[PDB]
RNA sequence: UUUUUU
């Protein structure tokens, strides 16, 4: 059911309600660090020559 | 829709104008947002497709 | 002599009957007391009894710019700045000196209700959010209607619903009795979402003010 | 006037979780709030009058006590400021049994208590409907124009999100719930 | 050898 109420429907997709599930909390609870993480460290990766 | 006017202090009606509305060509069954309108009729609460 | 003493009576007798005795207040006291900080209660004095009926474009309104020339430290002379910059006389800076006299001198609503809104009514107003923000922390329980209606009203400007209902529920919660609020809020709900909270709120608006035909019509 | 103009001018010019302390702070539960929308025959304990602190601001407590007779009196105090601000309220109980008696309790509190269940549907207009928590979730994938009314969402009994045939209902409904219910 | 909802 949850698989065809949100397949029907154009603008969710169910990724997301895996994504927002409690059982995955642990994993996605510092993920804004995540990404400033990355897009601050691929910088400093800018720095060395080729 | 011809809106009313308001004074801008206690807001009485001067009068009626005529603007033009921003949120039309938007459906029950096409739009995930409080701006559509309501629905079809008096309906079924739930267990409703489309 | 009761010089002060005397002058004051005679003031308050001249308040207490028409404004002929006041013409006599004010002539004694201005050839009298020859200052300009005492002088400026006189003259407080002359431009309140005069401003019943006389023009006094220069009995008073002299006597008002002394006054100003003599503003006091702390809650004696921004009310005068205020009444004094009324309809005309430069209304920029009657705006700047209702700002100074609300800023300095913020007290009580009747004062502090003339002065936003006369300070909103001139063309800047990200500055009234920030006085209607101040006056919001001391709002204790209600009783601050006259700043919650105008800033729900400047929040209904603008596409932010939530705290504008918000606001329009406090100010209701003050005084359940203005149908104005009433209308208001109903309109705030019938804006985003909602269709029977709106209705509900339009019913109750119309039941008092039975006088009102946009909330039948809204109905 | 031109030197009184301008001798007038120149005058002129993250935590997302806040633990707040369960005995200390209150001591003035009636200074504010003087028109409680609800009264008693009795006095509100200490946490219920936090909690009543912080339900009139309109944020999002989570309630964890030990009597069950203790709760309902932050439960029916939502309902009485939903009744003062027009808006409407649902009160989710997962025990088929459980939302009647709760139901008689709420219509005869005050006013209308509509009740809506998988067979019963008293009143679906009211302002307190009471349903179980598969209906909510079922009218939480269509629209069902309740939803735009809303104010509060009175979960009863969270403790059944542990659960392993319903535990996930619970969590598709506080994730499909939109961001003006508190 | 108990309990439960569309």
């Amino acid at each position: 059911t949850m698989i065809l109420n949100l397949l029907r429907v154009d603008a969710l997709r169910v990724e997301d309600m895996m994504k927002r599930s409690f059982s995955e909390f642990p994993s996605r609870k510092d993920s804004k660090a995540h990404e400033q993480a990355l897009a601050e460290l691929t910088k400093r990766l800018g720095a060395l020559e080729e | 829709d011809l809106q009313a006017q308001r004074h801008p202090t206690t807001g009485q009606i001067l009068g009626y104008k005529e603007v033009l509305l921003e949120n039309t060509n938007l459906s029950a069954t096409t739009s995930l947002s409080l701006r559509r309108p309501p629905g079809p009729a008096s309906q079924s609460l739930w267990g409703n497709p489309t | 002599a009761e010089v002060h003493a005397l002058e004051a009576l005679i003031h308050f007798t001249k308040k207490d009957y028409l404004q002929a005795e006041k013409c006599f207040q004010r002539a004694l006291e201005k050839d009298t007391e020859v200052a300009e900080y005492h002088y400026q209660l006189g003259l407080t004095y002359w431009f309140m009894g005069e401003e019943t009926r006389k023009d006094k474009t220069k009995a008073l309104t002299h006597f008002l710019k002394a006054a100003r020339l003599d503003t006091y430290m702390g809650k004696v002379f921004c009310y005068l700045g205020h009444y004094y910059r009324d309809v005309v006389g430069d209304k920029n800076r009657a705006r700047g000196c209702y700002r100074k006299a609300f800023e300095l001198d913020d007290t009580d609503a009747e004062s502090g209700a003339a002065a936003v809104d006369l300070s909103v009514e001139l063309e800047d107003m990200e500055m009234a959010l920030a006085i209607l923000t101040t006056v919001t922390q001391k709002a204790s329980a209600g009783t601050a209607k006259w700043a919650w209606l105008r800033r729900g009203l400047y929040y209904l400007k603008a596409g932010q619903h939530s705290q504008a209902v918000a606001d329009l529920q406090a100010a209701l919660r003050a005084d359940p009795k203005d149908f104005n609020c009433w209308e208001s809020l109903g309109e705030a709900y019938l804006s985003r979402g909602g269709y029977t909270t709106a209705l509900k709120s339009f019913t109750k608006a119309s039941e008092l003010n039975p006088e009102s035909i946009y909330s039948v019509f809204k109905v | 006037l031109a030197r009184a103009s301008s001798l007038e001018d120149l005058v002129l010019k993250e935590q997302w979780a806040i633990p707040v302390d369960a005995t200390s702070p209150v001591g003035d539960f009636y200074r504010l709030i003087p028109q409680p929308a609800f009264q008693w025959a009795f006095e509100p304990d200490v946490f219920q009058k936090q909690a009543i602190l912080h339900l009139e601001r309109h944020d999002s407590v989570f309630v964890a006590a030990h009597t069950s007779a203790g709760k309902t009196v932050v439960a029916e105090y939502a309902i009485a400021l939903a009744q003062k601000h027009m808006t409407r309220t649902i009160y989710t109980s997962p025990i088929k049994a459980l939302s009647n008696q709760k139901f008689r309790d709420f219509r005869n509190t005050f006013g209308d208590v509509g009740l809506l269940t998988g067979d019963v549907q008293l009143h679906p207009e009211a302002s307190c409907l009471i349903m179980t928590t598969e209906i909510l979730r079922s009218m939480l994938y269509s629209g069902s124009d309740v939803i735009r009314d809303l104010e509060w969402v009175i979960f009863d009994e969270v403790h059944y999100i542990n659960d392993v045939e319903r535990g996930v209902v619970w969590e598709e409904v506080l994730i499909m719930l939109p961001d003006h219910v508190s």
